[PDB]
């Protein structure tokens, strides 16, 4: 009974927190803190999950900053074409007025 | 297979095995200790029968000795040969010794008899005791009345040897039964040796297999999931992920697959 | 506190305990029965000493009882009263009864001697046995020599 209660607290509860962590991480929640108790079997998995979780924040974080650069950069080019298009019509009308002036 | 149950449930059954072997094996020793106690219980009773019966048989011999001395003391008085204890004092000793035979024999009837004893032998020894007891009691009346002539013409000599055969046969009977009680000790003493050497071979054999069962249901699936996190974190997303039953290892593999 | 060790290390350490408990528990159970066997070694020997001593002591009484009939049979022949077995046959029966005590007593001296037995008691009982044995032997010569008077005054 003593060993059955000790293993239960050092196998069931630690494992349950690791399983739930992957569910929250799989769903997108990358905020659930994670801890490591000792260097046993459960300790290696916990330390391994922390390393994998960090790659998600770095990948999602890097893609977020990089994705915004494309939208911001594309907006500058799109805004430039809008202004360039308007100026093109003004210059185009000059040819019509200039052409009629030569007549 | 263990995949259809939890890991903690399997470990409980493993520890329950050693707990069951202790109770089952322990119950056998309790039987040996119990049967061994019954041996001394019967051995103790058999000895009390000899002790109580010995004092009774000795009382008959002591009584017969006093009657012999009383008979000679009576004949010596006729021819006048020295002197000593009167006949009244010698006959009194026979009466005292006669009561001891009943007292010692009374205990023999109170001590419970074992069931493995011959019922016929108990009747022969008791029958000869009554004929012998009544014989010595009659001698006290013949000598007291003065019929010394008929005192020597009695069949008391035949009754003395008659009960002696039953007495010796009864003592030798308990001697053979006493050996059976000793054989019972060697039985319980031997069973404890085979059970001891037997259970240990079974316990040590199970422990040799429990090591493989633990690794084949804990260290094996656990390391597979730990390594999977390394490949997924390192970039290798080709190695599939298999489910290990519905236990905790299967839930993680299923959740990790998503 | 099992948290200071691994899960596998805990089981391997517990499995070794069960192997030790079974050995120690089974050892005490076998040790208890082993002590019982030592008792039977004494009980097996005490029954022989009592049996050999009983048969020997019973032989001494039967020997005296036989010599008593020889003395009576010897006196009755003088006054001529009835008839029966001659004195030579009665004295011969006492001799066989005397040797029966030596046979039963000879085996007693060959049986073991446990340390929990009163050594002093064994010497006192043997001292009286030697005097008793020699006493019954002297009765065979006194009766044969015709000393019927002194035959009844012996110690």
């Amino acid at each position: 009974f003593a060993v059955w209660f000790g293993i239960k607290a050092s196998l069931v509860a630690p494992m349950n927190r690791l399983i739930d962590s992957i569910r929250h991480i799989a769903g997108g929640d990358l905020v659930k803190p994670i801890e490591v108790d000792g260097s046993n079997e459960m300790g290696q998995l916990a330390e391994s999950l922390r390393h994998m979780q960090g790659e998600l924040m770095r990948t999602v974080g890097d893609v977020r900053n990089g994705a915004n650069a494309i939208y911001s950069g594309a907006s500058e080019i799109a805004t430039g074409n809008n202004d360039l298009s308007s100026r093109t019509e003004q210059q185009a009308a000059s040819l019509e007025e200039t052409a009629a002036s030569m007549e | 297979m263990l995949k259809r149950i939890k890991i903690v449930t399997s470990l409980l059954l493993v520890l329950a095995v050693f707990g069951l072997l202790q109770l089952t094996s322990g119950g056998l020793f309790f039987n040996a200790l119990k049967n061994d106690k019954e041996n001394f219980t019967v051995l103790q009773t058999i000895r009390q029968q000899q002790s109580t019966l010995n004092g009774s048989w000795v009382a008959l011999l002591q009584t017969r000795n006093t009657l012999n001395r009383a008979g000679i003391r009576y004949m010596m008085d006729q021819n006048n040969i020295g002197s000593g204890s009167t006949v009244a004092e010698l006959m009194e000793s026979a009466s005292i010794s006669l009561k001891q035979a009943e007292k010692n024999w009374a205990d023999y009837e109170a001590l419970p008899r074992d069931p493995r004893q011959s019922t016929a032998a108990a009747a022969e020894i008791k029958r000869n005791y009554d004929i012998y007891h009544n014989a010595l009691a009659e001698l006290i009346q013949l000598l007291g009345a003065g019929k010394i002539n008929e005192f020597f013409d009695q069949p008391t000599q035949g009754y003395q040897d008659g009960f002696e055969k039953q007495y010796v046969a009864y003592m030798e009977q308990n001697d053979r039964l006493h050996d059976i009680a000793v054989s019972d000790n060697n039985a319980s003493y031997s069973q404890a040796m085979w059970i001891l050497v037997g259970v240990m071979i079974v316990v040590l054999a199970v422990i040799f297999a429990v090591w493989f069962g633990i690794k084949a249901s804990l260290v094996a699936p656990m390391n597979r999931l730990i390594d999977s996190i390394r490949h997924i974190a390192g970039g290798d997303l080709v190695k599939p992920i298999e489910v290990d039953g519905s236990n905790e290892m299967g839930q993680l593999a299923e959740s990790l697959r998503h």
